[PDB]
C-alpha cells in the first residue's frame, strides 16, 4: 500500500539491501560481523535474523543475516523482498550437505521477488584441509547452468576475513551495472 | 490538486494522537515478544507486517471519513508516479523501517514494565 510504495519509490541510490542465506553453520553471521570487523568469538547459531547496516565504496549496505537452521527455512521468504544482491554461504568442508546445499540454492532462484538478484556464492572455510575447492562446489550446486542470475563463486574463510571484501566489490559492481543498464533503457524507451 | 488536500489530512490523522493511541493498543498485544538483544526473532516480522497493515488501513479509513469516496489506489498510483516529495512521508517511510519499530516496541516494553 502507501506505506510501501512509499519506501521504495524513496531509497537513496547508494542504499543497498543484501540477504545472506546458507545452510546452518556455513559461517554467515561470522562473516558479517568481520565486515565490521566486531569480533567472532562467541557468535551462536542464529534462530530469528541480524540485521547489520554498513559502509563501503559510498554505498550503505543493509545486510540481513537469516539463521539456516533447517526448521528455520520456510520464514527466509519473509526476507526475500527488495533484494539488491543474495548472497549464499557456503561450508566448504561440509562434503555431506553439498546436495541439500544444492536443493536449497535452486529453489531460491526460481523465487518470483529474487528475480532480480546478484547471486554471491562464499565457499567459506577454505582455511580447512577437507574443504572442497571453488571448483568442486561450482560443480556440485551446478553453478554453470544458471542463467537467471548473475552469479560468482568466490572462496574464503570468515575467521581470517580473507576474500570477503573482493566477494564484495564483485557483488556491488554487479548490482550497479544491472541499475545502470535498466536507467539506460528507461530514458531511452 | 485534491492531492494537497490528502497531504495536508495525512499530517492531521497520523500527528493526531487517536493515531498514537492506536499504535499502543497493537504493542500492548505484542511488547513481551520484544527482548533487547542485537539478534532480531523471526516473529517480530509478521508483528511488524501486520503493524503496517494496520497503520495503512487506520489511515485510509480517516481518510474517507474526510472524502467519502476517497480511492486509495488513486491517490497511491498518481503518488506512485507524476506528483513525485515533502516533510510528512519522511514520518510516512517511519513506519516501514524495522529497526525503529524495533526500538518503538523495546522503549515501550520498559515503560509497561513498572
Ligand atoms: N574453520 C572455520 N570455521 C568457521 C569459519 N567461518 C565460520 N566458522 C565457524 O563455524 C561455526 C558456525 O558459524 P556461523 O557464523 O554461526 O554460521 P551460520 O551460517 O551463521 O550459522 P546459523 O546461524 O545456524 O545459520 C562457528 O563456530 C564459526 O566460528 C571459517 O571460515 N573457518
Ligand atoms: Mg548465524
Amino acid at each position: 500500500g502507501l506505506l510501501t510504495i512509499l519506501k521504495k519509490m524513496k531509497q537513496k541510490e547508494r542504499e543497498l539491501r543484501l540477504l545472506m542465506l546458507g545452510l546452518d553453520n556455513a559461517g554467515k553471521t561470522t562473516i558479517l560481523k568481520k565486515f565490521n570487523g566486531e569480533d567472532i568469538d562467541t557468535i551462536s547459531p542464529t534462530l530469528g535474523f541480524n540485521i547489520k547496516t554498513l559502509e563501503h565504496r559510498g554505498f550503505k549496505l543493509n545486510i540481513w543475516d537469516v539463521g539456516g537452521q533447517k526448521s528455520l527455512r520456510s520464514y527466509w521468504r519473509n526476507y526475500f523482498e527488495s533484494t539488491d544482491g543474495l548472497i549464499w554461504v557456503v561450508d566448504s568442508a561440509d562434503r555431506q550437505r553439498m546436495q541439500d546445499c544444492q536443493r536449497e540454492l535452486q529453489s531460491l532462484l526460481v523465487e518470483e521477488r529474487l528475480a532480480g538478484a546478484t547471486l554471491l556464492i562464499f565457499a567459506n572455510k577454505q582455511d580447512l584441509p577437507g574443504a572442497l575447492s571453488s571448483n568442486a562446489i561450482r560443480e556440485v550446486l551446478e553453478l554453470d547452468s544458471i542463467r537467471s542470475h548473475h552469479w560468482c563463486i568466490q572462496g574464503c574463510s570468515a575467521v581470517t576475513g580473507e576474500n570477503l571484501l573482493p566477494g564484495i566489490d564483485w557483488l556491488l559492481d554487479d548490482i550497479s551495472s544491472r541499475i545502470f543498464t535498466a536507467d539506460l533503457e528507461h530514458h531511452h524507451h | 490538486a485534491e492531492f494537497d488536500a490528502v497531504v495536508g489530512y495525512l499530517e492531521d490523522i497520523i500527528m493526531d494522537d487517536e493515531f498514537q493511541l492506536l499504535q499502543r493498543n497493537f504493542m500492548d498485544k505484542y511488547y513481551l515478544e520484544f527482548e533487547d538483544t542485537e539478534e532480531n526473532k523471526l516473529i517480530y516480522t509478521p508483528i511488524f507486517n501486520e503493524y503496517i497493515s494496520l497503520v495503512e488501513k487506520y489511515i485510509e479509513e480517516q481518510l474517507l471519513q474526510r472524502i467519502p469516496e476517497f480511492n486509495m489506489a488513486a491517490f497511491t498510483t498518481t503518488l506512485q508516479h507524476h506528483k513525485d516529495a515533502g516533510d510528512i512521508f519522511d514520518m510516512l517511510l517511519t513506519f516501514t523501517d524495522f529497526l525503529a519499530f524495533k526500538e518503538m516496541f523495546l522503549d515501550y516494553r520498559a515503560e509497561k514494565e513498572g
